[PDB]
RNA sequence: UGUAGUAUGCGGUCCUUGCGGC
């Protein structure tokens, strides 16, 4: 009996305590990716999961088709838009991926595929699974960022 | 020279690059702006998904503006019939309906999240740009804000020293320290009388005989009170969205283009001096032009005395304050 | 039991929001569901306590029209309970009753339960077809066959309340079976040159089938006569859509209206701290089906007028006939509004 | 069991030269 509520709730923690403690002194950093979080399930909503993973690695100046999540380092980047942008592509992607963990009772909707081009070629069905997957863990990263990280 | 890419999924992206590229025929128009969001690559290395790179698929602006428009009038056959039977609801209530040219460019859900980072209000099932009610009893219940603290100002102000005190106070906790700079300015006034008309309406119940004159008709603030409604007492006027009248779509465009072309934005946002090294960021938005003919209806639950004192009331908020986004620079004004 | 049953059509003139309060999820106050399926439903306590208001205005408002009558509820009352005729008036002029014929047909007020139950018995608002916007026919009428199934369930219950078997067999000629990529659309939304059609995010191959099709027009022209809510019913044969099960509670799920509202404050002129908020509505043009069952009133000495049940169930139909009705919350802002029609058999 | 509307109050706002030079 492990919901996957405790799972999200704890990712969403963990990723919330370590964008805050890498970067407590940037206050700017912590209001945008606050900001960027609380608004990302409109744009998913809005425009559908590829096109709001697409929109945050164009914000990245990096190319699509040809990048995942785990050749991206969020620190690499001196905007801070372009931080809280990565920070965000990064724990999104990492936890449809993913999940908690292997050993962790959610492991991820897809077994490690890159979620865009999971996306780019798999069924609506799989497709939309991954968007409810993505609004619930949004909304707890979005709760806790609004807990600890401060307002811009 | 410009590469496009489609975020959707395999055997749509096909689809999408056709009707972007004008070989098949799209009838909805949110469909084709939201779902099908294409993402541009110029030289610069970069796919940016924005109306500035979006339009350079096109030949030029009026391309893009004549594919959106014609777009938005495959469908007006639905939209003509939809609009009966919204014009039937009307009629259904005691509803008194008025139509209103747009003086000026109007500009509705500017600040919605979108890929764009522009969005517009545009109706889900056609694709026609309107306005939510939502919209029209803010900007009502705004503009007679204004009118009470630009007529009544020093008296609300005398009579709720205790309020405007508190709202000082909160004023100085939050905007820095001020402790007591606090001006008594016309925007105190404004908010202590927001404060007032939404935690405070019983309080109100001595200023209730005040009476304020819009346009040729006088207006009490226990009328307003009445018409809004409190969080103890609903509102007695119904607000409608407001559409545009299926006719004229047809020989006019209902939806343009605007740009905003932010040099020196590095000053305001970063604090660099101004001089003249500061390239601009050209943005564009959808927007509906000038001219384009709307229909506005409110209903009564209550008087129907309520339901033509908000008619006029909005009426004059439409002429003076504005709907929409940047109504600052004389945007979504209306004339008779 | 009961003895008649009349269907109720409402489609959303405006978005409508029945606010179900549970939690918040990122697109907040949500609309009230069928938690095991997620389908969009309006539970039946908040359509009979609209109903139950409208009822309570028109009757107030002495616009009830009985047998082509107009019904006057003082001398009814006065006809009816003529020793404590005044009294009960008393109550009704200080809304502790409600008027003489709500109080027999959706049931007393809640001032005093005990003397007699409602005649009328409202059901949930299943939803019937899903308004979702097309490449091709620039928005769809889309249907499941879990919602064809619970239309027939619907049909065979009114049969045996009604003891009528020749209704029931009217939906008992389609069987469907759809694979996740597949729908039976109509002409309109077919892409030209291309047997594939395009439901707001995705690419279906179009099935190729009449009956069903032709069976559900049918069973809605009789449900709701020949005039679909202000356009004729033929002329939208040809914009329906039956899809799989999981597209179908993806469309439910995710292409339901989402607006985004915000507080100006007038200090600043700016969105107030933490001022803004989503709230979710049922999209325009939807059609949402229910019951509503009709038994013996369980009052005393009733009026002739209201004798037995056919003389309510014709009330209800006259009265509740192409009418419009408020559903949810924002009626002050121009939400819900939905046209009502009722059908019989 | 019977009677019972998750409803009322809330503006997707605020900020930006279609320019620079021949």
């Amino acid at each position: 009996i492990r919901e996957i509520e405790q799972e999200r709730a704890s990712f969403a923690f963990k990723v919330v305590s370590d964008i805050k403690d890498k970067y407590s002194q940037n206050k700017k950093v912590q209001g945008k990716y606050s900001s960027y979080a609380e608004k990302a399930p409109t744009i998913i909503l809005n425009n559908g999961l590829g096109a709001t993973l697409a929109f945050f690695l164009s914000k990245l100046e990096k190319p699509i088709d040809d990048v995942d999540y785990k050749s991206i380092n969020p620190e690499s980047f001196g905007n801070a838009e372009n931080i809280a942008y990565a920070f965000l592509y990064k724990h999104l992607s990492t936890w449809l991926a993913e999940g908690n963990g292997k050993d962790s009772a959610f492991s991820g909707l897809t077994n490690g595929e890159d979620p865009l081009k999971y996306i780019m070629e798999k069924t609506a069905i799989d497709v939309a699974i991954s968007t409810e997957e993505a609004l619930s863990i949004l909304n707890w990263i979005k709760k806790f960022a609004k807990a600890m990280l401060e307002e811009e | 020279n410009v590469v496009v890419k489609y975020p959707v999924n395999s055997e749509l992206a096909n689809y999408a690059e056709k009707f972007w590229k004008k070989e098949l025929a799209i009838y909805n128009l949110s469909l084709i702006l939201n779902k099908m969001t294409p993402f541009v690559k110029r030289r610069s290395e970069s796919y940016k998904s924005s109306l500035s790179a979006v339009k350079e698929i096109f030949k030029n602006v009026d391309d893009f503006q004549n594919f959106l428009n014609s777009v938005l009038r495959r469908s007006l056959d639905e939209y003509r019939v939809f609009f009966e039977n919204y014009e039937r609801l009307f009629n259904s209530f005691s509803s008194k309906i008025f139509s209103m040219r747009t003086k000026s460019r109007l500009v509705v859900g500017l600040g919605d999240e979108s890929v764009y980072e522009t969005s517009i209000r545009l109706h889900r099932n056609y694709g026609v740009p309107y306005i939510p009610g939502s919209a029209l009893k803010g900007v009502a219940k705004h503009y007679a804000f204004s009118i009470l603290a630009r007529e009544n100002g020093d008296e609300i102000l005398r009579i709720y020293e205790s309020v405007k005190e508190d709202l000082k106070a909160r004023i100085a906790k939050r905007d820095k320290i001020k402790k007591n700079d606090v001006p008594e300015d016309y925007y105190l006034t404004a908010a202590v009388i927001q404060e007032l008309f939404e935690k405070k309406f019983d309080e109100l119940g001595a200023i209730r005989n005040t009476r304020v004159e819009i346009g040729d008709t006088v207006i009490s603030v226990g009328d307003i009170v009445k018409i809004f409604g409190t969080q103890k007492e609903e509102g007695s006027v119904i607000f409608f969205d407001a559409f545009p009248t299926p006719e004229q779509l047809k020989d006019k465009p209902n939806l343009e283009l605007d740009i905003m072309n932010p040099h020196y934005q590095p000053y305001y946002q970063h604090g660099e001096p101004p001089g003249d090294w500061h390239s601009p960021n050209p943005i564009f938005f959808l927007t509906v032009p000038a001219g384009v003919e709307f229909t506005f209806a409110v209903a009564s639950r209550d008087l129907d005395d309520l339901a033509e004192k908000a008619e006029k009331l909005l009426k004059e908020a439409l002429k003076k304050f504005g709907v929409g986004a940047k109504t600052s620079l004389g945007y979504g004004r209306f004339d008779a | 039991m009961f003895e008649k049953a009349v269907v109720f059509g409402l489609y959303s003139i405006t978005p409508v929001h029945a606010g179900s309060g549970a939690e918040l999820s990122v697109i907040a106050l949500p609309i009230q569901r069928e938690r095991h399926t997620g389908f969009p439903v309006i539970w039946g306590q908040s359509l009979k306590g609209v109903l139950r208001s409208r009822f309570r205005q028109l009757e107030l408002d002495e616009k009830i029209e009985v047998e082509s009558q107009k019904w006057k509820w003082k001398e009814k009352t006065k006809e009816v309970l003529k020793e404590k005729a005044d009294e009960f008036i008393k109550k009704v002029e200080e809304r502790k009753r409600d008027p003489l014929l709500t109080e027999i047909v959706f049931g007393p007020a809640t001032d005093g339960a005990s003397e007699h139950a409602g005649a009328v018995s409202v059901g949930d608002a299943k939803i019937l077809l899903f308004p979702v916007r097309s490449a091709k026919g620039v928005f769809a009428f889309v249907t499941s066959p879990i919602v064809i199934q619970r239309l027939k369930e619907d049909f065979e219950l009114v049969s045996e309340i009604e003891n009528d078997i020749e209704l029931k067999q009217i939906l008992s000629r389609f069987k469907v079976e759809l694979s996740n990529n597949e729908t039976i659309a109509g002409n309109a939304l077919i892409l030209n040159g291309e047997n594939k059609v395009i439901l707001e995010d995705i690419v279906l191959k179009v099935k190729s089938d009449s009956n069903v099709i032709e069976n559900l027009v049918e069973v809605l022209k009789t449900l709701f006569g020949d005039n679909f809510f202000g356009k004729p019913i033929e002329s939208i044969k040809e914009r329906i859509a039956i899809v799989s099960d999981d597209v179908f509670k993806s469309f439910t799920r995710f292409s339901t209206e989402i607006v985004a509202r915000v507080r100006i404050d007038a200090e600043k002129g700016t969105v107030a701290r933490g001022g803004l908020w989503y709230e979710e509505f049922l999209p325009s043009d939807t059609l949402m089906y229910s019951l509503i069952a009709v038994g013996s009133p369980k009052k005393e000495n009733l009026p002739k007028e209201v004798d037995n049940t056919q003389k309510i169930v014709n009330v209800l139909k006259v009265t509740f006939n192409n009418a419009f009705l408020q559903i949810g919350g924002d009626e002050t802002v121009g939400k819900g509004f939905v046209k009502v029609r009722a059908g019989v058999l």
